[PDB]
């Protein structure tokens, strides 16, 4: 009766944050590589 | 020449390995938003019924 | 010297990628953490009752 | 009633294949690291 | 010698440091999977009976 | 009336072991870059 739904898409859209900005460190890397 | 070549080609095969690790990160996103979906959806309505 | 130089940059940059993946794993057991707590504080009571 | 089982093993097994395919350019590295 | 054998570690520690990444992610699939068998065998029926 | 709890925090603190044992080789590797 008092039973309202989980939200975690706040922490899950956190992870996707952590992701994107790993992914956008390593094209960073492979910048670097390239410049070798 | 030679050492530098396969420590790079090293460090871009380490790269390759933590691309492919997010995107498994990226398919756990997917996994966890459908169990919750799932349980909002299905679980939750059926036991308000 | 130049390459030396590149190479230990490109390493700090992969590091930084490792770091934010393991940030991303933090969270994702914060995640699962809170769908457990969700199933046996919330669900299993209705339930039961 | 109508309460179908939730089904991911799909997604899974597709994490486990990025999974499997990290470990498989990990060794690729090490292959190069035992190359030096 | 020396600034390479250094990179070539470094490297090598890096690679762990996936290694051990790996497998939180194979644990984290365990996870998952537990919490889906849960509500399959134990929720879903219990709400059907 | 048979429904137990699900309790995973054995497989969850598994992960918590392998991401801080992940992040003490990371500080390992930055040791050797910081050694040059």
């Amino acid at each position: 009766v008092a039973l309202d739904p989980i939200d975690i898409s706040x922490v899950l859209n956190x992870i996707k944050x952590d992701l994107e900005e790993s992914k956008e460190w390593i094209r960073x890397s492979n910048x670097k590589l390239d410049x070798i | 020449r030679s050492d530098i070549e396969k420590l790079k080609e090293a460090i871009r095969d380490t790269n390759k390995a933590v691309q492919s690790v997010q995107s498994s990160i990226g398919n756990l996103i997917v996994a966890i938003k459908s169990v919750q979906d799932y349980v909002n959806k299905e679980i939750v309505p059926s036991i308000a019924r």
